């Protein structure tokens, strides 16, 4: 180890992060104590993502900042109350009420120096520090506003490391706001030069897979949350593992980001089958990877097929034997219109991790004996930004909540600032997807 | 002056000095400086007596200020029912019309003082005055939501 | 975001705010002692954002009742939950303000107000995190308008960083006590223009037709107009009071609903509308209770919606139904009345669904809107404002109190300015 | 209507040998590119143009309309070392190196004198500022919160200001030094309203004009996520940055046309009030530094301008 440092910021970061570990704890054979059984080997895959006491038990590298203590208290209270570092859990009092000016200065500026002092304490534990992994909303006034001073400070503080992230992209079936828009794009436009990865998670894309695969009516934040930490759970794996593919945090620069600013990778994945839907076959290798070029499997709406590919990754786990792995990827180069960039490599790198796929005991999630994510940077992913600046653009120019922010220290320009580079961001999509 | 002070006596309500005063010669039709009558004063703060003992020794029933407000005027506008009814009873013409357009209906159904609006309909309230931005008392009723107004404005025939 | 401070001034005040925590305390089941007594851990979860805990398990309303008429103290302590309030927290003066908002505003407001703001400090002193400031009263009267904006300026000084959040009730000719109500309402919405970040227009125009028109009572009582009020004041903080996601706190609900800082005056509504002591022979379903809500006969405001624009809205429903059900039907009314609604703030209907249904209904919908049609109650006390003030009628008691009559002016000229403001965004396109 | 006047001002010693390079290319002589996008003006003002180039298309025409009895308004932004000084009062007392208050000066009192023949002229001053949301008198140190009244005709006006009378262009001067040393300075923390009444009485004709012509010191935006302002200097960042926004609102209104305009988004757009509204002329006049490193700060003063339009 090659540590990596995980951190949740506000309340989706924080929940979705509760469900990626009780995950990763499942996975790694680790008890909600952090204890583990017999079976011991450190020189343990693991090792990255959790810290070894003295007792035998495995702490997670994590930390979790909220502005408000409600969302935290709970992970306090409950079944992983003894799990992570208590001094890692820490919270304001009052917060940024879905206020990115808020969270990044007049609120956050209170908490930030304590944060960065616990970060130290877990990055000091570290005798190879990669970097970082972040969860947060777009929409919230923690999640975009205090996320975006933190990944500036971390950007000053540890110069040299990876800092990727998952980003909860904002849905109106769940959103709290009017103001989730502006949030979104003053946060995009604050950590772009700082962050060297970014998945971001659309919560409509979830919502529907929840509502089409699973069968839920109404999909709560639970049942959100847990489809979204088995994608996770699917990208961080090559970490947590001794694989071949993605094994450091540099790695996914590499391998997904040959553009610094088209950072903003496309997640797939399959198949998402209902615990409830008793008995189908088991599906194929051609079958789960076929899934990965189907629109209703992405993480994010948009359609790859009006854009073009830069890189594209398929990682496996469980039952996947590699010639039948191989055999599918050139079914999906002939049969499918996949279309590159006219100077990337027309090539899809191959990870394949052989432990069966994990899913939380008693959730909506049916067992599989085999899984893919494909990650794929393509210029679709564009679209979910011309949406988010549409709605943007609407309330600007009537200039509507703008008081709010310039209440809490924002200079108007700053909004013009960051659309801007929204403009900007776009425009290099263009460019690059002809 | 004996003007000044008569004035000031039917704004009071000294029914006793207005008394008074008249006897030592003040004249009954006395203006202020925005020429108001001891008439205007009286009947727009709802002392009955004093209007009816004006009335009774000379008051002009249809005096009207610098901005054109007849007694009537302010008593339909605040209110004062019997007041109305003596006004009309001595001859006060129930579709005078101040400087900013308005009838005492006008002022009665602003204010929403029902009766007094039934009373002024019953003399004869033009029920098309238009104001200076060509509202009649209806147009008031309607623009405002007032059911109860625009009912007893319909009721005509 | 934890507790709120409650100020009651005036008799209207005094009386809808008696009203108010006899309603939530019997949804959170406390009973007149202070103890609590109800079924469900969701009655305490948020207890502290209305109560404090007193020793020996009591729970005691974070409310100041203040009044400059003596016998308003005497009626609330007589009141069925007349004990549960703090003894020195009943700031009361014995001269009485006359219906003149200078006399509460200046004169006797202002001997007052030191001994209101110290009780007020106490209370915000020993709060974990103060979320802000409710106040009830009434406009059209001398203490709740005069005074309630006097304390209003003097709280913002003091707590300039907290959110000022005020129940007032608008005056009507239907009701009325006076003809210098349109003179106290229309210097105390100057004041509310400025100083206030949240105002629910509680119009006794639309409680009397409501009384009147819709539930047949031919002489509407103050206790016929104040069921309506306590069914929308329940209502309206519902998100504030449980656990939710949506506008549970002030501060959140202002970032929802305020898009100019002035255009903060909102019309709630509420379904079913019923009279005290009226039999439920059925519960309304989703679709009556969404049709309702946005319905001109259930709002509380005398304002057609249709005659203007939604900037926001926020609507609550209570009791147990579907959340698909309450998702489809409030996905129907923003699209089949799509241009009742601004295009240019998208997605500005924002829904909350509570399991707990309020006393008496299985089912209960509460709306809260920010409509650009709220210019109808300005414009009609407005116009009786502008229809006395003209014929400088009664001027002599204000300006009596110190008052200039410039302050009238201005106070006219605002109304006017905020009448206008509505009028450029209900016009305004996303071209 | 409103003009907006955009100005660079040529490099300093302080930053010659700290080697920006000029990131300042023209177009006409309205238009600025920086970093490839246009930004179009009523006029553009190069290093090379003179004080007295730039006074004639900014003020010359609103000091002849105070002199025939309407009203103007002159605003001046820029952020520190951008040239506000340099442009509005320069070397006070030379007449190739003074500003733009000088020559307003110079042509006001070059009318009066000219008409004594049935003329009376009076020339009052004030001066306030407006610091942490009050109204503070620069020429009487305790008049502190001066409040902001309508008179019978809903017109605004700063009620007890102190009105200086002026009967030179010296006095003025001396006037402004005076304010000046009074001001909320750290790079100023305010924003500074300076007065011009030119009163005149016809003695034959017997009527009467007075003129207001107002001159205002704009105090830049600040990040306050930079510089770090906290206490009472984040108030003063907060209420400088609300400020700026109410004037982009009321500027963005008059531009348009629209039937509403928002004068009451803050105390300084309600003390201008009348002198913005109806037939007055406005120039609000935007300094810029060409350098490399102030591409930030000038993109920010340039968008300000853009807002106004
Ligand atoms: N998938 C998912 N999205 C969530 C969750 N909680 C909140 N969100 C989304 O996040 C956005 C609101 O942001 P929050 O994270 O709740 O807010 P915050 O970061 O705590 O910030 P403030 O409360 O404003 O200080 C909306 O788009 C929600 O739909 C969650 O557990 N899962
Ligand atoms: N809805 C309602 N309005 C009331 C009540 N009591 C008085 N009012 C109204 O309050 C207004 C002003 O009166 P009030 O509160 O009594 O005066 P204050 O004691 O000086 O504040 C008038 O418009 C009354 O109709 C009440 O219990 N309910
Ligand atoms: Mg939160």
């Amino acid at each position: 180890m090659r540590e990596c440092i995980s951190i949740h910021v506000g309340q989706a970061g924080v929940q979705i992060g509760n469900a990626c570990w009780e995950l990763y704890c499942l996975e790694h054979g680790i008890q909600p104590d952090g204890q583990m059984p017999s079976d011991k080997t450190g020189d343990d895959s693991f090792n990255t993502f959790f810290s070894e006491t003295g007792a035998g038990k495995h702490v997670p590298r994590a930390v979790f900042v909220d502005l408000e203590p409600t969302v935290i208290d709970e992970v306090r209270t409950g079944t992983y109350r003894q799990l992570f570092h208590p001094e890692q859990l820490i919270t304001g009092k009052e917060d940024a009420a879905n206020n990115y000016a808020r969270g990044h200065y007049t609120i956050g500026k209170e908490i930030i120096d304590l944060v960065l002092d616990r970060i130290r304490k877990l990055a000091d534990q570290c005798t190879g520090l990669q970097g970082f992994l972040v969860f947060h909303s777009f929409g919230g006034g923690t999640g975009s506003g205090f996320t975006s001073l933190l990944m500036e400070r971390l950007s000053v503080d540890y110069g040299k490391k990876s800092k990727l992230e998952f980003s909860i992209y904002p849905a109106p079936q769940v959103s709290t706001a009017v103001v989730e828009p502006y949030n979104s794009i003053l946060t995009t436009h604050t950590t772009l030069e700082h962050s060297d990865c970014a998945f971001m998670v659309d919560n409509e894309a979830i919502y529907d897979i929840c509502r089409r695969n699973l069968d839920i009516e109404r999909p709560t934040y639970t049942n959100l949350n847990r489809l979204i930490s088995q994608i996770v759970s699917s990208i961080t794996a090559s970490l947590r593992f001794d694989g071949a593919l993605n094994v450091d945090l540099t790695e996914f620069q590499t391998n997904l980001v040959p553009y610094p600013r088209i950072h903003f990778p496309l997640a797939t994945y399959a198949p998402v089958i209902s615990a409830e839907k008793a008995y189908h076959e088991q599906l194929s290798v051609a079958e789960i990877t076929n899934a990965c070029f189907e629109p209703a499997n992405q993480m994010v709406k948009c359609d790859p097929r009006h854009g073009k590919y830069m890189a594209c990754c398929l990682l496996y786990r469980g039952d996947v034997v590699p010639k039948d792995v191989n055999a599918a990827i050139a079914t999906i180069k002939t049969k499918r219109s996949i279309q590159f960039v006219d100077w990337c490599p027309t090539g899809f790198k191959v990870g394949i991790n052989y432990q069966p796929p994990t899913v939380v005991p008693g959730g909506d999630l049916a067992k599989v004996q085999r899984a893919v994510c494909m990650l794929s940077n393509t210029t679709a992913i564009a679209e979910a930004w011309a949406r988010l600046d549409h709605k943007f653009d609407l309330m600007y120019a009537k200039r509507a909540f703008v008081h709010w922010y310039v209440g809490e220290g924002m200079e108007e320009g700053e909004f013009s600032e960051a659309r801007e580079d929204m403009a900007a961001l776009e425009k290099d999509y263009e460019e690059v997807g002809v | 002056d004996l003007g000044k002070k008569l004035l000031e006596a039917a704004r009071a309500g000294q029914d006793d000095e207005v008394r008074i005063l008249m006897a030592n010669g003040a004249d009954v039709n006395a203006t202020d400086a925005s020429g108001l009558t001891p008439l205007h004063l009286a009947a727009t703060y709802g002392h009955l007596e004093i209007v009816e003992v004006l009335l009774k020794h000379g008051a002009d029933v249809n005096a009207i200020d610098i901005m054109g407000s007849t007694p009537l005027h302010l008593a339909a506008l605040i209110g004062h029912l019997e007041i109305v009814e003596v006004l009309l009873k001595h001859g006060a013409d129930v579709n005078a019309v101040d400087t900013w357009g308005d009838t005492p209906l006008h002022l009665a159904a602003i204010m929403g003082h029902l009766e007094i609006v039934e009373v002024l309909l019953k003399h004869g309230a033009d029920v098309n005055a238009q104001d200076k931005f060509g509202k009649t008392a209806f147009d008031i009723s309607i623009d405002n939501g007032n059911e109860d107004l625009a009912e007893i404005l319909q009721k005509l025939n | 975001m934890r507790e709120i401070v409650h100020i009651q001034a005036g008799q209207c005040g005094n009386q809808i705010g008696a009203k108010f925590w006899e309603v939530i305390s019997d949804e959170h089941g406390i009973d007149p002692t202070g103890s609590y007594h109800g079924d469900s851990d969701l009655q305490l979860e948020r207890i502290n954002v209305y109560y404090n805990e007193a020793t020996g398990n009591k729970y005691v309303p974070r409310a100041i009742l203040v009044d400059l008429e003596p016998g308003t103290m005497d009626s609330v302590r007589s009141g069925p939950f007349g004990q549960i309030f703090r003894p020195d927290n009943f700031i009361f003066g014995q001269s009485g303000a006359g219906n003149n908002w200078a006399k509460g505003h200046y004169t006797e407001g202002a001997e007052l107000v030191d001994s209101v703001l110290d009780v007020v400090r106490k209370e915000s002193e020993s709060c974990d995190c103060l979320q802000g400031f409710q106040l009830t009263h009434s406009l059209g009267g001398g203490t709740g308008s005069g005074m309630g904006t006097l304390l209003i300026s003097k709280i913002r000084e003091e707590y300039p960083d907290r959110i000022m959040n005020t129940f007032s009730v608008m005056p009507s000719p239907k009701v009325s006590d006076t003809v210098v109500e349109p003179y106290n309402a229309t210097l105390s919405i100057h004041q509310l223009v400025e100083n206030t970040d949240e105002t629910y227009s509680i119009d006794n125009e639309a409680l009397y037709d409501i009384c009147f028109r819709t539930l047949k009572l031919t002489t509407p009582t103050y206790g016929d107009l104040n069921h309506l009020v306590s069914a929308t004041m329940s209502g309206v903080t519902t998100c504030l009071r449980f656990p939710g996601q949506l506008n549970a706190d002030l501060r959140k609900l202002a970032v929802n609903m305020v898009p100019f800082p002035r255009l903060h005056f909102f019309m709630p509504g509420f379904a079913p509308l019923t009279s005290r002591g009226s039999q439920q022979y059925r519960a309304l379903t989703v679709p009556e209770l969404t049709q309702q809500m946005f319905d001109s006969k259930n709002m509380m405001a005398a304002c057609d919606p249709r005659h203007g624009r939604y900037l926001t809205v926020a609507t609550i429903f209570r009791g147990r139904m579907s959340m698909k059900e309450v998702d489809e039907q409030m996905l129907n009314i923003q699209n089949k009345n799509s241009s009742y609604f601004v295009e240019w703030i998208p997605n500005n209907v924002k829904t909350a669904v509570c399991d707990i249904p309020p006393r008496g209904l299985k089912m209960s919908s509460t709306f809260i809107g920010n409509s650009t049609a709220i210019q109808e109650l300005f414009k009609r006390i407005s116009e009786q404002f502008t229809a006395m003030f003209r014929r400088k009628a009664f001027l002599h008691w204000y300006t009596g109190e110190g008052m200039d009559e410039m302050e009238f002016t201005e106070a006219e000229s605002n109304m006017n300015d905020l009448v206008s403001e509505y009028q450029q965004y209900q016009d305004a396109t996303a071209d | 209507n409103i003009k907006v006047m955009c100005r660079f001002r040529p490099l300093n010693e302080s930053e010659v040998n700290r080697g920006d390079k000029y990131i300042a290319k023209f177009q006409g002589e309205d238009t600025v590119v920086i970093a490839s996008k246009p930004y179009a003006f009523d006029r553009v003002f190069q290093s090379s143009t003179s004080q007295e180039q730039v006074y004639n298309d900014a003020a010359k025409k609103i000091v002849k309309d105070v002199l025939e009895g309407y009203n103007g308004t002159i605003f001046a932004y820029g952020q520190t070392s951008s040239g506000k000084t340099h442009t509005m009062e320069g070397k006070l007392h030379d007449p190739e190196g003074m500003g733009i208050i000088p020559r307003i000066v110079q042509d006001i009192f070059n009318y009066i004198y000219s008409m004594d023949e049935n003329l009376e002229f009076h020339i009052k001053v004030s001066y306030f500022e407006i610091y942490l949301d009050k109204i503070r008198d620069l020429l009487d140190v305790s008049k502190t919160n001066l409040s902001v009244h309508e008179d019978k005709n809903r017109v605004p006006y700063v009620k007890g200001a102190t009105e200086r009378f002026v009967s030179s262009p010296d006095e003025v001067m001396d006037t402004i030094d005076e304010g000046k040393s009074n001001r909320h300075v750290a790079s100023s923390r305010s924003h500074s309203i300076f007065l011009i009444n030119v009163k005149q009485e016809n003695t034959q004709t017997e009527q009467k004009l007075s003129g207001k012509l107002y001159l205002v010191d704009l105090a830049g935006s600040e990040k306050v996520s930079k510089t770090g302002a906290e206490g009472a200097v984040l108030d003063e960042a907060k209420n400088i940055n609300k400020s700026l926004s109410a004037l982009g609102n009321v500027i963005s209104a008059l531009a348009e046309g629209s039937t509403y305009v928002p004068y009451r988004d803050s105390k300084m757009t309600r003390i201008l009030q009348d002198s913005l509204g109806g037939n007055a002329r406005t120039t609000i006049v935007i300094c810029c530094s060409p350098s490399s490193y102030n591409e930030s700060e000038t993109k920010s003063t340039l968008l300000f301008g853009q807002r106004a339009k």
